[PDB]
């Protein structure tokens, strides 16, 4: 019943993150204190579309950011964070609280060059709003129509007619 | 028979452990959390009776989203013929199912 | 009143093992609707974000809800900072 | 035991019964029956001695394997529907194993064979209790999934049940495996019409109870567990021989009796739905309960039976203790014909 | 419906099956309501992963509990029928008879 | 017919607020007599086993038993006359509201029917 | 795959431990030449039984600090303590911890 | 695929269970049964369910089993059905068990008053006379 | 962004997957290609032997159990 629509292998083509998760990890404060408007977009588009063929450009959108964040980084403060990362990397639970010293280091390099401030605590899990043009969808779920309900009688009781009318019972 | 004493004074004894789409803790959802919450949607307040008459397109797609059974179905025949035509030889896998392709993120 | 002192002085001769398991018992019933950091446990339990936060859709009409994280509006976490 | 101990297992009883009653969870229906079965075990056994024994452990076997099956149907029915609320069943394997389980914890043919002998073995209070209320849960089982059943299954083993009580209890002279074939024959009766209409299932149920808690209050009051015994009750409390034809003569469905307001009326209600042979069977195979029913009366009050000398003592003493609600029972059993159009209360 | 299903719900009808036979030992007849139970919280417990219905983690810890305490009733019947006679064989239960 | 499932219905309500639009019951009902004459034999019956007059032991104990019978008896009718006018109400409704399953049958003569005539011989 | 190899390392040292431990001795020549069932002890096993599904109970305890209905949490696992408690002295009022 | 593991421990299972039924020497039925639970153990924590397959493990082996053995004593295809996405930073069968403190209330009161019946009825039934 | 990695392999998958079914099951008479087995035109999350069915053992074996069996 139906075919399942699926897009091309070109529309999936774009230039990916090729960092691993110590180098993510080690970034995540001032990625996410960046690059939040484009990746709250694409996540609520997620969210409200409930479809992954809907969110395509959002998610090149984010891949796009997200390059331009670790171009600056690398343009600017290359080193520190690079010692950060191999902290991170090193330890096996990749705990931020074993070298508070280089993130120190990373912090203050990116705080005189770039001017970047790391989000305070509580504040990347914030609930945000998101000024988007995109049109609400109207039946994510692809509803059908519902089945009318039962007419619902109502009106006066009256005394039954001729009682219980049951056998021989005249009450 | 049945005492409804809960819906009598409002006390949810058991209620919110009868379906999948009720309130799990951590907002995790059910593997068939659509399906089942378009059957209920569907069948409300209609009967048990017109339920099963009407709403029979909606606990089709939520049975097949339970236990996968054409799914599997189709897989399974799909395998087979790939098995014949191997086995005959006029089919060849890609390097994409034999595992020499690129890994992405 | 005499009655239950000479009852408690006599338990806690030849039963010590049962008064202080009853103590200890009785005081982990009560101590807790007392305590006033109850609530402190209760408000970090919910500043935990297992979940994504999912931004909701802006319509001008949430002077409350921060765009950015940076922004002043939203929960604060200053008060689990300063304990 | 101590009374203490006693009252709590019988509010258990009862609570394990109502949390059966009033839950709308598959887990919650199997953990009132499994609660009902766990306090059941100790009022059996109250009298301790070796047949109370055997009885309790019969009962628990049989008990435990009905539950065992009860859950196996609830998981099945789980696996085709990710749903637990107490609703039509969705699974023609499931309804069959749910069925077979509440028929055993009824004790329908052909799981017949461990009423009789539970009912022997324990005391005449303990078979009051077995007997009355513990058909409630059950019976609100079957009543809240009746549009499920097929119907063949339940016609066959409610005719089966009939035609087996009316046969066995032919052959009995203890008084406790009569009242068991009884039991057995009306529970044949009342899981004919759940498939056409409970509130005949539930009226019945409740002049079945009425009738049953009469006979066992009276045979407490004059403790006969065997015919012969009760042959002796004449040269005593003549009063309680006629109370005890009469209630009898009720439980036969002999109009105008209030025994005759069941079969009647699920006579009428069977008709309605084109079964005209059903009935017929259904009426010729009660004439066998009639009987057994008319030599009990007859060994009982309508003649005479010889005495022993050792009775003027007991003609010099009067019951210690009296039984409320011994007179209500009785009229209730008796003279509540008239009153038939009161059904319609959804009772 | 796959075959592991279908392996646990035919180890239930085995022990099921092994229950009604009963050749003697009203200690095996346990072992078999503990086999059912057993199998009954294996196959509820897969249907319960399966489906990632995360509430119903409970019903198999509930089952187990009330099903233990349902074998330690039958384990004391057992001792008890066992004092009376020496020995917990099925055919010394014949006191009462149909 | 199975009104358990009625729509718009309490849980566990005796009489609905809608049944009080019914007449009650009167007094003098005839069945409200014979609960009466149902407590009356219940009072005898009491009296006969605990081996006392039967007439006249206990006035103030059948008094209590007929009283009770009576009230319990009165709701009761309540109750069934209320149920007896639901079923006809829907009936009626349900009638109305589906004309085409219960057409006007053509009102027609004896003088123009012809039905066989079998003699008796 | 790394527990089912511990586990089948483990039974294999311990098994061909035990048979050349068994053999070794077995190649050299040589001459080659009720009731009572006490109650007390069942009752020992079933109470351990009990409690064992009362501990069974217990044991989601370390998970069910983090559910922000602090205080619904907190009654209950109470309730379950004092009902194990209850049992407890039931059992020894009624001289079923004695010897 | 390792030649369809939980189609091998399945088997295994059914065949433990052939083994017991037979009902041979009560003893060697419960050795039979404990090397079915192990296989069923096996069963559910390959599949996941880590702390439920260890609750069998402990629960049912090292206490009900073990109480049998004493008794006994004193007298004479896969991998298709699964999912695709993660469960966070978290196991979600650990929150679904422990949500029965914050949503089983009622599960727990029956539970509990259940469990202490059942101690009370032990003692009554053990008492004899 | 794991997240938008995750769809964007997911799709690539399937359309993979699509591909050769439509080379495989060219000559199968009834067959139609990338046909649902729902009724509804919702998106659905494929199963893990959809996307690693036609693929070789050993990630099928690590897509299954690798989470479960590090340790
Ligand atoms: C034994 C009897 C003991 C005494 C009983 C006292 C009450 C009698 C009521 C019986 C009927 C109850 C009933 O359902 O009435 C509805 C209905 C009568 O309502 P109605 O026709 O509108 O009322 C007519 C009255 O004359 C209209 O009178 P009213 O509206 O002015 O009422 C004033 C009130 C006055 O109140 C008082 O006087 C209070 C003080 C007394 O009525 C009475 O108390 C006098 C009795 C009325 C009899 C009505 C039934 C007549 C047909 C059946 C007669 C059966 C006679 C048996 C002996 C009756 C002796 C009375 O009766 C029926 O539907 C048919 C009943 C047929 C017999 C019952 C079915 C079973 C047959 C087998 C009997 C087995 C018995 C048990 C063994
Ligand atoms: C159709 C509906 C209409 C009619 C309704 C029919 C039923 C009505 C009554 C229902 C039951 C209530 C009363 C029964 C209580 C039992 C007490 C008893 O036995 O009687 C002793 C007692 C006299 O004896 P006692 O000096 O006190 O002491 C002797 C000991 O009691 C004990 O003396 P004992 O131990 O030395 O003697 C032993 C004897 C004593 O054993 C007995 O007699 C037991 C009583 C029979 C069992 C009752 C079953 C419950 C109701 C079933 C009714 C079935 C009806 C269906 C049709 C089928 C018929 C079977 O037992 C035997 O001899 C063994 C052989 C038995 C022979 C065969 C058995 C057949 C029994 C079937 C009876 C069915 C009709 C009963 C009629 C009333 C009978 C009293 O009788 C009475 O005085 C009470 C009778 C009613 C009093 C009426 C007063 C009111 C009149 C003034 C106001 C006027 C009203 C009108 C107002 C407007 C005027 C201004
Ligand atoms: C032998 C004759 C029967 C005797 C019965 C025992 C007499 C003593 C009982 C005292 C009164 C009990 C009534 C309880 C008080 C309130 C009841 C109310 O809250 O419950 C309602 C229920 O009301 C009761 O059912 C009415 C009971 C009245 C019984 C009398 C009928 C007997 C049949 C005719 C014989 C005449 C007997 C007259 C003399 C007693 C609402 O029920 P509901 O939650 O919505 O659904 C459950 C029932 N369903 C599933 C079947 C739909
Ligand atoms: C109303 C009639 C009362 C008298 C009749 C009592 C009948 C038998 C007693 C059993 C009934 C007790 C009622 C308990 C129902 C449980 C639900 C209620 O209590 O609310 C809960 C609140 O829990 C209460 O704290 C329970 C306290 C009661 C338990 C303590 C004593 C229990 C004893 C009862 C009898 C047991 C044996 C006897 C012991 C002496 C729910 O908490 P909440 O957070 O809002 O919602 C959870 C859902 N979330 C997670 C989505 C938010
Ligand atoms: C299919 C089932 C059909 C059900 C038919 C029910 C028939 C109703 C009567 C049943 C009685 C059967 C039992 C019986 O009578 O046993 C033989 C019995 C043995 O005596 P006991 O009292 O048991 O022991 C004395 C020594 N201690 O012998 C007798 O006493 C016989 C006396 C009673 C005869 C009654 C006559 C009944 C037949 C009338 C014709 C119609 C019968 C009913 C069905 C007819 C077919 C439509
Ligand atoms: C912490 C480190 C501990 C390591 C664990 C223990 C390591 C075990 C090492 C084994 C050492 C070798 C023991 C061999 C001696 C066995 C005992 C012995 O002396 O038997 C003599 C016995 C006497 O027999 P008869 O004179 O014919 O008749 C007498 C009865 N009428 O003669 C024999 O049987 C000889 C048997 C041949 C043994 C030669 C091989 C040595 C064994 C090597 C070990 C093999 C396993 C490793
Ligand atoms: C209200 C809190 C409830 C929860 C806390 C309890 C948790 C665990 C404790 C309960 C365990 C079960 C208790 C079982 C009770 C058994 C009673 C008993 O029978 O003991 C008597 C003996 O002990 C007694 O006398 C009975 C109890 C005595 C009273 C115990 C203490 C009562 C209260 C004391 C503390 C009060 C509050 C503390 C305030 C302290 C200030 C900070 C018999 O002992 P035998 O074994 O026969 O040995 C005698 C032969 N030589």
């Amino acid at each position: 019943p139906g075919i399942v629509e699926l897009p091309t292998l070109e529309d999936l083509k774009v230039q990916e993150v090729k960092v691993s998760s110590s180098v993510l990890k080690a970034a995540a404060h001032h990625y996410g204190a960046q690059c939040d408007k484009p990746n709250k977009e694409f996540m609520l588009c997620r969210w409200e579309e409930k479809d992954p063929r809907r969110c395509l450009e959002e998610g090149k959108l984010v891949n796009q950011c997200a390059l331009d964040f670790f171009r600056q980084i690398k343009r600017h403060c290359a080193e520190p964070f690079t010692e950060y990362w191999t902290c991170i990397d090193y330890s096996g639970l990749q705990l931020f609280r074993h070298c508070r010293k280089q993130q120190a280091k990373f912090d203050e390099c990116v705080l005189d060059k770039l001017g970047w401030v790391r989000p305070d605590l509580g504040e990347l899990s914030k609930v945000t709003k998101v000024k988007t043009d995109r049109p609400l969808p109207e039946n994510p779920y692809h509803s059908r129509a519902r089945p009318e309900p039962n007419p619902e009688a109502e009106g006066d009781l009256k005394p039954a007619k001729h009682g219980s009318r049951l056998f021989f019972w005249t009450m | 028979p049945f005492f409804d004493v809960q819906k009598r004074l409002g006390l949810d004894l058991d209620r919110w452990m009868t379906i999948q789409s009720a309130e799990q803790p951590h907002k995790i959802p059910g593997r068939c959390h659509a399906f089942e919450k378009e059957w209920i949607e569907c069948a409300h307040g209609i009967g048990g009776i017109r339920a099963e008459k009407e709403c029979k397109i909606e606990f089709d797609d939520f049975v097949e989203c339970l236990l996968r059974q054409k799914t599997m179905k189709r897989l399974s025949a799909i395998k087979r013929q790939r098995d014949k035509l191997i086995k005959e030889g006029k089919y060849t896998p890609p390097p994409h199912h034999l595992g020499k392709e690129d890994p992405r993120p | 009143a005499g009655r239950i002192a000479s009852f408690l002085k006599n338990a806690w001769a030849k039963e010590p093992v049962l008064v202080a398991s009853f103590a200890i018992g009785g005081l982990a019933i009560i101590l807790p609707s007392l305590s006033p950091y109850t609530n402190y446990a209760i408000r970090i339990n919910r500043a935990t974000p297992y979940n994504y936060p999912v931004p909701l859709r802006d319509d001008g009409n949430m002077p409350d809800v921060p765009s950015h994280p940076q922004d002043p509006q939203g929960p604060s976490l200053e008060w689990l900072k300063n304990l | 035991m101590n009374p203490i101990i006693y009252t709590t297992l019988i509010m258990t009883v009862m609570s394990g019964t109502m949390l059966v009653m009033i839950s709308s969870h598959w887990l919650l229906i199997w953990i009132g029956f499994e609660m009902n079965l766990l306090a059941m075990i100790p009022v059996l056994m109250k009298n301790f001695n070796p047949r109370a024994t055997e009885a309790a452990t019969k009962y628990f076997l049989t008990q435990a394997t009905a539950s065992m099956m009860l859950m196996m149907a609830i998981i099945i029915n789980l696996l085709y529907s990710g749903q637990w609320t107490i609703t039509k069943m969705f699974n023609p394997v499931a309804m069959t194993m749910m069925t077979m389980a509440l028929a055993m914890k009824l004790g329908l043919s052909p799981f017949h064979f461990w009423v009789p002998e539970v009912t022997q073995g324990i005391s005449l209070q303990a078979g009051l209790l077995l007997l009355t209320w513990q058909k409630l849960a059950p019976l609100s089982v079957l009543c809240q999934i009746s549009q499920s059943i097929n119907p063949n299954l339940m016609l066959t083993m409610a005719m089966l049940s009939i035609l087996i009580g009316g046969w066995g209890g032919l052959n009995q002279t203890q008084l406790r495996k009569i009242m068991a074939y009884s039991s057995i024959a009306h529970m044949g009766w009342m899981t004919a019409v759940l498939p056409y209409n409970t509130t005949m299932t539930i009226l019945n149920l409740l002049i079945y109870i009425t009738m049953t808690l009469a006979m066992f209050m009276l045979l407490i009051h004059s403790s006969a567990t065997t015919t012969l015994s009760l042959s002796h009750t004449w040269n005593k409390m003549p009063v309680i021989t006629s109370l005890m034809m009469v209630t009898l003569l009720s439980m036969g469905g002999l109009p105008p009796l209030s025994g005759f307001m069941p079969k009647w009326m699920i006579i009428q209600e069977m008709t309605k739905n084109e079964s005209i042979i059903m009935p017929t069977l259904m009426a010729m195979t009660a004439l066998l309960n009639l009987y057994f029913y008319m030599r009990l009366a007859y060994s009982s009050s309508l003649t005479m039976f010889p005495s022993t000398n050792n009775m003027k003592m007991k003609w010099q003493f009067e019951h210690t203790k009296q039984m409320k609600l011994l007179p209500t029972m009785i009229v209730l059993s008796t003279l509540v014909l008239p009153m038939t159009p009161a059904l319609s209360s959804l009772n | 419906m796959p075959l592991v299903y279908m392996n646990i719900i035919m180890a239930f009808a085995i022990a099921l099956a092994g229950l009604l036979m009963y050749r003697s030992h009203l200690m095996s007849s346990l072992l078999c309501l503990e086999g059912m139970m057993l199998s009954l919280f294996i196959m509820s417990t897969l249907i319960i992963l399966n489906t990632h219905f995360t509430l119903a983690n409970m019903m198999p810890i509930i089952l187990l509990v009330f099903a233990a305490c349902e074998a330690a009733l039958g384990l004391s019947l057992l001792v008890m029928v066992s004092n009376t006679y020496g020995t917990d064989y099925v055919q010394n239960l014949n006191l009462l008879q149909c | 017919t199975m009104m358990s499932g009625r729509p718009g219905r309490v849980p566990l309500q005796f009489l609905p607020n809608e049944a009080r639009s019914l007449p009650p019951p009167k007094l003098t009902d005839p069945r409200l007599v014979y609960m009466g004459f149902l407590g009356y034999c219940s009072g005898l019956i009491d009296n006969a086993i605990r081996r006392r007059p039967v007439v006249s032991a206990g006035l103030h104990r059948q008094l209590l038993y007929v009283t009770s019978f009576v009230f319990f008896g009165y709701y009761l009718l309540k109750r069934q006359d209320y149920m007896y006018a639901l079923r006809d109400h829907d009936m009626f409704a349900y009638v109305k509201s589906h004309p085409e399953d219960f057409p006007e049958k053509d009102k027609k003569t004896y003088g123009e029917i012809l039905e066989e005539f079998h003699p008796v011989r | 795959m790394n527990i089912m190899l511990t586990l089948l390392t483990n039974v294999t040292l311990a098994s061909l431990l035990v048979l050349i431990a068994f053999w070794l001795p077995q190649l050299n020549a040589y001459s080659e030449k009720r009731l009572p069932f006490s109650m007390k002890f069942f009752l020992v096993a079933i109470t351990f039984l009990l409690f064992d599904l009362e501990i069974a109970l217990l044991l989601p305890l370390p998970w069910a600090s983090q559910t922000n209905n602090l205080k619904t949490m907190l009654t209950m696992a109470l309730f379950l303590l004092i009902l194990l408690a209850a049992s407890l002295a039931y059992e020894w009022t009624q001289k079923g911890l004695e010897w | 695929m390792t030649m369809y593991i939980a189609f091998i421990l399945s088997t295994i299972f059914v065949i433990g269970f052939v083994g017991f039924s037979s009902k041979p020497s009560p003893i060697y039925g419960g050795l039979g049964l404990i090397v079915s639970g192990g296989v069923g153990c096996g069963i559910v924590l390959n599949f996941g369910g880590s702390f439920l397959g260890l609750m069998v493990f402990l629960i049912y082996l090292g206490g009900m089993l073990v109480v049998f053995g004493y008794t006994t004593a004193m007298a004479t295809g896969d991998w298709v059905i699964y999912d695709t996405g993660d469960s966070g930073f978290f196991s979600e069968e650990a929150m679904g068990i422990a949500a029965l403190y914050s949503y089983g209330t009622w599960l727990v009161i029956v539970t509990g008053w259940s469990l202490l019946i059942g101690v009370v009825v032990i003692m009554e039934i053990t008492r004899g006379n | 962004l794991f997240q938008a990695e995750k769809d964007r392999r997911v799709l690539q998958m399937l359309r993979e997957n699509l591909e050769e079914e439509a080379i495989i099951m060219k000559d199968v008479p009834d067959w139609k290609v990338g046909e649902s087995v729902f009724h509804t035109t919702r998106w659905v999350t494929p199963m893990m032997g959809e996307l690693y069915g036609l693929r070789t053992n050993e990630e099928i074996l690590s897509a299954t159990y690798g989470f479960i069996w590090y340790t």
